[PDB]
């Protein structure tokens, strides 16, 4: 009977999180404890699975870091958080995951990732880069008049 | 290209807004085949004119 | 211990209004193709609880040209009424055994209409006046008809009585010999509770939301919970007038466990509904009253004055 | 993909197509998300001879309009009568 | 050719009246809907997890602005104004002078992000590949004043995305 | 300790308020049409407790989705007048940032800042429906920081 | 219509606005494998108006 | 190299379909109308 | 007693949720917030205007109709009788009446909407 | 403030009366009350409430006006009423019934200890009962709203923009000239 079977691979996902404890993190961090291939793991923490027998734009997915950048990310994740050369495996741009094909290294790269940082104290604050156009005439400081 | 093409253009017989909507729903359909043709007959070539 | 038992009836049915909320939306949602609520809460379990205080502590509003006193009244009404119509079902005990009690739920239903009438009308504003006209139209397309059914069936019954209906139908479901009372039957609750294709006296698409679009907040929650109370209520008493369930005296959970898997079953068939139709224009639901189900009920009100009379089948009186 | 069979069965019997042949889900079927380099193709103004730009100019071809009349027999219609349309032999009627 | 979509008329067999009138007592067609609805409830849903899934997303993806630099360090922009004089919304803002060693770069680059349009026109029009749309679409702000970038964010823009760009244009560059 | 529990009761109202945004089905133009698709199958923004009630009087957020132009700016400052409060704006996309393709025309409200207060702005034109899934996210995380009863002990 | 959204999106970069068809020809050349999902699509589309 | 563009498989895609398909299905006018009927006896029995 | 203790608790508990969405939220009100509602735009005349009723032969007709069902909602007890000659008789008599009624209404168009 | 920092502009306005006050828009509350308490039945107190904007042009004025540093203004508005032909005005422009009642200051105190019981904010406190019964200040020695070029508005021109809201339905479209004005100490 395949209504057996089921209940045995809906019991399975508890022991692929490693425990009742895991898979109650992952269903209430993520509402999904579907068990995955681990694809790799970025240097903040993030996890990246696939399933390719799930459907397309369900077979990759991020388990993101609990702590990204000194700030708690157990309960507020977002998409920022995902590095630039995982995002684009991660939306399906490239087949390829960075641990395969790494991407090119450049000494200007930023080595660390920073997420949406609006509402923040270092959030950006726009300002004209140009310096003052008209220079203004100084009178002198001496009295000779 | 549309002279190339074979398709059939849907007519209602009352003007109302059911046999508007049966057009409708009848230009999906020949759409469809409409876009068959055009994967079958894509040819070569560059994509836009050779007039810099 | 019965003021015990009231709050054991009506703190039941608010948890069980609040989590038919949460029910609808999933079920809606799969058969949109997507989920539904499954992020508050597991499976969305929560939802039902953030919706409620999200409601208690957004401001209310009174508006400015409304007419104070009815406009708060008539929500009032709206909920205090969805609970009254409770305490006769038999479940299989009612909480207020009456002799009458059929005839009181046609009663506590008709006053139910004014709590839109007088909150459209209080509202003072031109789309809760049209949301309200359209419940006088609605009343006036179904009450006729769904009190010549309702006769129809107590005839093989014999009572007003609720539990009489369990011991009619100890041997057999009524749907058996009256299969197209029931179908008028189901119809017309839907129309009774304003739900869709009959969802007029809102009609979201056409009117924004009708009657109540200009209620916020508590006053607005209100409403809600009538109508999802109603809803169930009304597909209780579908399944105790059509899917009478056995009673065994010693084990009176068994009537409920059953009983209840019923008026779920019913309650999901109203969202199927809803997902599967478009709404009717509000005086084609008039002509569907008239011109269709009563004289279909007219002829059927009449076989079944007959029948028990020419089968010599008359139920007892007690 | 994971439906059951008995499921299968209920959603085939309830809309009544076989829908485990047209699924609205994706899945291996599609294109791979990289692909190998293209290598377009040229226009046919790419020669090394023969193709001065004054014989391939179409700004240039462009003329004011024709003055017909200004104030400076048989009857006509603008064109001939457009055929009447033919019913289709592949579904005349829906 | 044309096709009629409503032109048939009933057969009037006894047969035929019989199965109408069962259709309308019986309401067999309603039927028949509740039937396709329940076939979607034993669906798998289309739905995706999203943040922890992502759409579907290619090479070409038109995004948030980066100013790219070279190999070197040396940033690609000349300051060619191409970008600024296409730009269909006005959105880019250019000054320039000779920078300290004789270079040919801007003093301002602003890209006004409520103006844009995120065409690619000028990452179409760039002679050099210095400004690009990049793939990234979460950067929605709490102010207004946060959309207004810059040279400064567009440079911060290329170098937090770089590694992501420059596979992006090489996965698209031979169809440009 | 009275601290402990507003922090408590602060946690609740924002949880509350946050799980169960419903928009103003308030649409312009084509930003509204990306709107459209965040409530489709794909993204399911009901999921997330996100439900569209069309009356103002039943609506805790405005999301202004397309241009705002002079004839239609207090038509939409009415209806956001007409929310109950807490109410939200969330501006999505470049018309409604900031005039966009349009903020020289002389029809157009350059930015709906202008007319109503913006809590979170969706670049893009239009944005995509998964950037404005962001935003609304972005809206909610907002929404969980406020200390509306924490400040209101220490008043 | 997301999927079709998906195609807008591969010759364009963009779900709605393409900008891609231009007096001329178009911007850009098909990337390889998009004719073979577009044909997938349309296998399966006539179903999607038979149910509706 | 040779010219390679995204064009059709050589020997065409494989065919579409676009005609309307809603199935003729359940019972005969008289069969359904004899079944009500014979649930009507059986329950006034 | 029970009947009217359940009838108090019921509007009691319906009166307390009001009071306490009344008195629990924060409020902010100023003239444009409590303004009527129409999409936007100020109303045009007062809500109060009459409204035309295109049914008001039908709602006549209901009241009429809606005194018959009082008459037959008494046919189960009416069953009981011994005298079941004359009760059947006179129970079909008042349903064919209302039937005639009915379709008179039906023929004369009276059940059709005002233009 | 005069000692730390010599030169600032120090602005006294009387009782301030706008949409968001807590003037016009405090006596217009006292209708959920029934009648309206005042202390000797407002014959003995004099007011002199001054416009919102008034306020608002007048500090505005003194930021541009170099001759403000260092000054004293008093902000008052052009026309002094008794406390109870002000309360009877409010209740005019409104449109409630008005049902004055003599009060003494000993049993408006203990009201205001009752509603200062509230940890939100209150209704009315005892303070703000004195506040409301003081006579505002004749200050002919301090310069005014004219001294910055700011022209005082009416309080009869501007009553209905802060009390329309307190009407009912039936008397909400009543217009300004409707309401006689209050008479004016002069
Ligand atoms: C109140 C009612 C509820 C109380 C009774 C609860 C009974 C237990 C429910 C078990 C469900 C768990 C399913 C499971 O094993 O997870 C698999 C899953 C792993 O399997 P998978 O890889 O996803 O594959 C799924 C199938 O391939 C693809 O999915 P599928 O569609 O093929 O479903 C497989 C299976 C799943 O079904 C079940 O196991 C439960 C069946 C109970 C039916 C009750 C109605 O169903 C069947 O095989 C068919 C027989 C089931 C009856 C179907 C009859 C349909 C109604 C008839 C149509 C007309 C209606 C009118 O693991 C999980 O996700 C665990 C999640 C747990 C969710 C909570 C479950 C508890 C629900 C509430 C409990 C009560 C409180
Ligand atoms: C549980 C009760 C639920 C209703 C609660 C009503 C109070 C709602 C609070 C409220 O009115 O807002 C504040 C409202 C004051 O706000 P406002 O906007 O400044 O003035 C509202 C209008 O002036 C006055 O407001 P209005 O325009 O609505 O007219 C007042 C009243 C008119 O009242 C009268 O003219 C005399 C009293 C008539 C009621 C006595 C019975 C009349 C004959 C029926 C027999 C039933 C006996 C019970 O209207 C009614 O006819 C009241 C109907 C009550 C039906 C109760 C069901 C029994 O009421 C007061 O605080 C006074
Ligand atoms: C009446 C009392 C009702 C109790 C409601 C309990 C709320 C439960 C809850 O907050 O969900 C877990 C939430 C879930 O966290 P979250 O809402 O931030 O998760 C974000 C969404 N995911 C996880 C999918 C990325 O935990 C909390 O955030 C703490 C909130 C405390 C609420 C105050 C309790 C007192
Ligand atoms: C189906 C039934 C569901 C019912 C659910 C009922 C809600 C359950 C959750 C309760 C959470 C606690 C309520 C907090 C919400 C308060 C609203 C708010 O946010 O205001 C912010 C305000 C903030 O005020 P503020 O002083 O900081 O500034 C506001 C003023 N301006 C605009 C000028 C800045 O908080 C308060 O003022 C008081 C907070 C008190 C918290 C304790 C609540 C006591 C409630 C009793 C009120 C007395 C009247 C009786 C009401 C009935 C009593 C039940
Ligand atoms: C416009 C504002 C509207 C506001 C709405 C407010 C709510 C209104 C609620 C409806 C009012 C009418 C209620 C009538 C109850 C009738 C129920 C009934 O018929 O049974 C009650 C019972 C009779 O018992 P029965 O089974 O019929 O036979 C005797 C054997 N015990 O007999 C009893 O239980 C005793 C009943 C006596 C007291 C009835 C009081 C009703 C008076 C109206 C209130
Ligand atoms: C095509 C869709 C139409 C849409 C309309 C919606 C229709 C849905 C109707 C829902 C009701 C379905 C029937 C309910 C079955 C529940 C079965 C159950 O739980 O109880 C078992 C019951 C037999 O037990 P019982 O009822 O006590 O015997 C009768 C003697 N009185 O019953 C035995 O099976
Ligand atoms: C021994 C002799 C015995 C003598 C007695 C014999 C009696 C049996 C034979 C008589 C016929 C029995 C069936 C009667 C059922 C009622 C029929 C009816 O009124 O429906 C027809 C109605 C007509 O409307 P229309 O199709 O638009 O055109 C009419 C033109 N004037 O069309 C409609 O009403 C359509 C309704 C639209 C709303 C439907 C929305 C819900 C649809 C799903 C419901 C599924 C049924 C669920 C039933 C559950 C019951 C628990
Ligand atoms: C012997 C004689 C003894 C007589 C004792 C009675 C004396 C009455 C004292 C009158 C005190 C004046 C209180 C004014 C007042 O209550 O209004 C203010 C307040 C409304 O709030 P508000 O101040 O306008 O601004 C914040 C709005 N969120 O409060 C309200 O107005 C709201 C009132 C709601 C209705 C409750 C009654
Ligand atoms: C517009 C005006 C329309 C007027 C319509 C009037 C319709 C009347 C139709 C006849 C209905 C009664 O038909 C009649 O019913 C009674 C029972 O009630 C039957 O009576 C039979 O059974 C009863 C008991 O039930 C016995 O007491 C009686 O001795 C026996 O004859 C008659 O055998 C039958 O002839
Ligand atoms: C004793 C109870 C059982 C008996 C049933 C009692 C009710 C009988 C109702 C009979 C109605 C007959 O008279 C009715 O008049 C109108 C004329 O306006 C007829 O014709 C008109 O109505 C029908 C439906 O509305 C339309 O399809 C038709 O185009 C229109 O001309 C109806 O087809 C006819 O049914
Ligand atoms: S994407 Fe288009 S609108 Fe935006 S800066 Fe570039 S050229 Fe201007
Ligand atoms: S970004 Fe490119 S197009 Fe724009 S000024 Fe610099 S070099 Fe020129
Ligand atoms: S921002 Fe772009 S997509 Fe949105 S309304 Fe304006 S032009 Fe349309």
């Amino acid at each position: 009977m395949e209504l057996l079977q089921v209940l045995k691979r809906g019991l399975q996902q508890v022991s692929g999180h490693g425990g009742l404890r895991g898979y109650l993190r992952v269903l209430f961090r993520a509402n999904d404890v579907r068990v995955g291939t681990l694809v790799g793991e970025d240097k903040y923490g993030n996890k990246y699975y696939e399933d390719n027998k799930q459907f397309f734009g369900r077979h990759r997915w991020v388990i993101y870091t609990t702590e990204m950048n000194g700030k708690n990310t157990f309960w507020d994740v977002d998409g920022s958080m995902v590095p630039p050369e995982w995002h684009r495996w991660l939306h399906c741009m490239t087949d390829d995951p960075p641990t395969v094909k790494p991407p090119t290294a450049r000494k200007f790269i930023w080595t660390n990732h920073k997420f949406n940082l609006s509402g923040t104290p270092q959030q950006y604050v726009p300002y004209s880069t140009t310096r003052k156009k008209i220079q203004e005439w100084v009178p002198p400081s001496t009295p000779y008049k | 290209v549309y002279d190339q093409v074979e398709f059939d253009v849907p007519i209602g017989s009352r003007g109302d807004c059911y046999d508007r909507y049966l057009c409708r729903v009848e230009e999906m359909r020949q759409s469809i085949r409409i876009i068959s043709q055009c994967l079958n007959k894509m040819p070569p070539g560059e994509i836009k004119v050779d007039d810099a | 211990m019965f003021m015990i038992n009231i709050l054991m009836l009506i703190i039941p049915i608010l948890l069980a209004v609040a989590f038919l909320t949460l029910v609808e939306r999933k079920v809606l949602g799969y058969m949109q193709l997507r989920k539904g609520p499954n992020v508050v809460g597991p499976y969305g379990l929560l939802q039902p609880i953030a919706d409620a205080i999200k409601l208690f502590i957004k401001e209310p509003l009174r508006p400015a040209t409304s007419s104070a006193s009815m406009f708060i009244l008539a929500p009032i009404m709206a909920l205090g009424l969805a609970l009254t119509m409770w305490i006769p079902l038999p479940m299989p005990y009612p909480l207020i055994n009456m002799n009458l009690g059929v005839l009181f739920m046609l009663a506590m239903s008709s006053l139910a209409v004014y709590s839109i009438l007088w909150s459209g009308w209080a509202s003072n504003s031109k789309y809760a006046l049209i949301g309200a006209l359209r419940a006088v139209a609605q009343t006036i397309s179904y009450e006729v008809t769904l009190a010549i059914i309702l006769l129809s069936v107590l005839l093989m019954s014999g009572s007003f009585t609720l539990s009489t209906l369990i011991t009619t139908q100890e041997q057999m479901w009524l749907i058996l010999p009256a299969w197209p009372l029931a179908m008028m039957w189901f119809i017309s609750t839907l129309a009774e509770t304003n739900r869709a294709p009959f969802d007029l006296t809102e009609g979201e698409s056409e009117l924004v939301s009708g009657f109540n679009v200009e209620y916020a907040a508590g006053p607005f929650a209100l409403f809600f919970m009538a109508e999802y109370a109603n809803i169930i209520m009304m597909n209780i008493f579908t399944a105790i007038l059509f899917l009478g369930t056995s009673h065994n005296p010693h084990m009176p959970e068994l009537y409920t466990i059953n009983f209840t898997i019923k008026s779920l079953l019913l309650t999901m068939s109203f969202l199927w509904i809803r997902a599967s139709y478009p709404r009717f224009r509000y005086d084609q639901l008039m002509h569907l009253l008239w011109k269709n189900f009563l004289p279909l009920t007219l002829a059927l009100c009449m076989w079944h004055v007959s029948l028990p009379i020419l089968t010599s089948g008359i139920p007892p009186q007690t | 993909a994971s439906a059951t069979r008995f499921i299968q069965w209920l959603r085939n019997w309830a809309s009544g197509r076989d829908l485990q042949a047209k699924l609205q889900l994706r899945y291996q079927e599609i294109s791979k998300r990289t692909q190998p380099p293209p290598k377009l193709p040229v226009g046919p103004s790419h020669k090394l001879s023969n193709n001065y730009y004054c014989t391939r100019d179409g700004r240039r071809e462009a003329m004011p309009p024709s003055i017909v009349m200004s104030s400076q027999k048989k009857a006509v219609s603008p064109a001939p009568p457009i055929k009447r349309w033919e019913l289709s032999q592949d579904e005349p009627y829906l | 050719t044309y096709k009629y979509v409503n032109l048939r008329e009933p057969s009037m067999d006894m047969k035929s009246v019989t199965d109408r009138a069962a259709q309308t007592l019986l309401w067999t067609e309603l039927i028949r809907g509740l039937g396709m609805t329940l076939s979607y409830l034993f669906r798998e849903p289309a739905t995706i997890n999203y943040p922890f899934e992502k759409g579907p997303l290619s090479p070409r993806f038109r995004g948030e602005h980066a100013l790219r630099r070279y190999p070197s360090g040396e940033e690609r922009c000349i300051a060619c104004k191409l970008c600024e004089a296409v730009c269909p919304a006005q959105a880019i803002t250019i000054e320039a002078e000779p920078r300290a060693d004789g270079s040919r770069r801007t003093t301002r680059y602003d890209i006004d992000m409520t103006k844009c349009i995120y065409c690619g026109f000028c990452q179409e029009a760039c002679p050099v590949d210095a400004i690009v749309e990049g793939p990234n679409f979460e950067f929605s702000t709490e102010t207004h004043e946060e959309l207004l970038y810059n040279k400064e964010k567009l440079l911060n823009n290329g170098d937090k995305w770089e590694a992501e760009i420059a596979a992006n244009i090489q996965a698209d560059y031979l169809y440009r | 300790r009275g601290e402990y529990v507003v922090a408590k009761l602060d946690d609740l109202i924002n949880w509350a308020r946050r799980s169960s945004l419903w928009p103003m089905t308030f649409g312009l133009a084509c930003c509204a049409v990306e709107m459209m698709h965040m409530a489709a199958p794909r993204y399911d923004m009901d999921r997330f407790g996100v439900v569209f009630r069309a009356s103002p009087r039943q609506s805790d957020v405005m999301i202004v989705a397309g241009t705002l132009t002079n004839k239609m700016a207090p038509a939409l400052r009415k209806v956001y007048d007409q929310m109950p409060e807490p109410r939200y704006v969330v501006s999505m996309g470049s018309c409604a940032n900031g005039g966009g393709y349009y903020h020289y025309s002389y029809s157009v409200v350059r930015g709906c800042d202008r007319i109503v207060p913006v809590d979170i702005y969706v670049p893009g034109c239009p944005p995509t429906a998964e950037a404005l899934l962001y935003g609304i996210l972005q809206l909610q995380k907002k929404i969980k920081r406020e200390k509306r009863l924490r400040i209101w002990y220490r008043r | 219509r997301e999927k079709m959204f998906e195609f807008y999106e591969r010759v364009s970069g963009a779900r709605m606005h393409a900008a891609y068809v231009r007096p001329g020809g178009v911007h850009q050349d098909l990337p390889l494998g998009l004719m073979d999902d577009i044909y997938e699509f349309s296998k399966n589309f006539s179903l999607r108006i038979d149910e509706l | 190299s040779k010219v390679k563009q995204d064009m059709p498989p050589v020997g065409g895609y494989g065919p579409i379909d676009y005609k309307r398909n809603l199935p003729r299905r359940g019972l005969s006018g008289y069969s359904m109308f004899a079944v009500g009927i014979g649930a009507l006896l059986f329950g006034y029995w | 007693m029970n009947l009217m203790l359940a009838l108090l608790t019921n509007f009691t508990l319906a009166t307390l949720l009001v009071i306490i969405a009344f008195w629990l939220p924060q409020l902010n009100v100023y003239s444009e917030k409590t303004s009527p509602y129409e999409c936007g735009f100020d109303p045009m005349g007062s809500a109060r205007l009459p409204f035309s009723m295109k049914f008001f032969l039908v709602a006549i007709t209901f009241l009429l109709f809606d005194l018959e069902i009082a008459l037959l909602l008494p046919l189960p007890w009416a069953s009981q009788t011994a005298n079941l000659n004359t009760m059947l008789t006179m129970a079909l008599f008042l349903i064919i009446l209302l039937a005639v009624s009915l379709a008179y209404e039906w023929t004369q168009k009276g059940l059709e909407w005002t233009e | 403030v005069r000692e730390t920092f010599p030169e600032a502009t120090i602005i006294k306005p009387a009782e301030i009366f706008g949409r968001e006050d807590r003037f016009l828009n405090y006596f217009a509350n006292i209708r959920w009350f029934g009648g309206v308490p005042l202390i000797s039945l407002g014959k003995k107190t004099v007011k002199q409430p001054v416009y919102i904007v008034d306020v608002t042009k007048g500090i505005i004025n003194a930021i541009k006006d170099p001759d403000a540093r260092g000054k004293t203004f008093a902000f008052v508005g052009p026309s002094r009423y008794l406390l109870f032909d002000l309360v009877q005005y409010v209740f005019a422009v409104a449109h409630r019934p008005f049902l004055p009642y003599p009060l003494p200051h000993f049993a408006y105190r203990w009201i205001g200890r009752l509603f200062e019981i509230s940890p939100f904010e209150p209704w009315t406190t005892r303070d703000k009962v004195e506040r409301i019964h003081t006579t505002d200040k004749i200050l002919p020695h301090l310069p005014g709203l004219e001294d910055l070029g700011v022209e005082a508005t009416p309080l009869e021109l501007k009553a209905i923009e802060v009390l329309r809201r307190h009407r009912t339905y039936r008397w909400l479209s009543s217009e300004i000239e409707d309401v006689q004005p209050a008479k004016t100490i002069p």
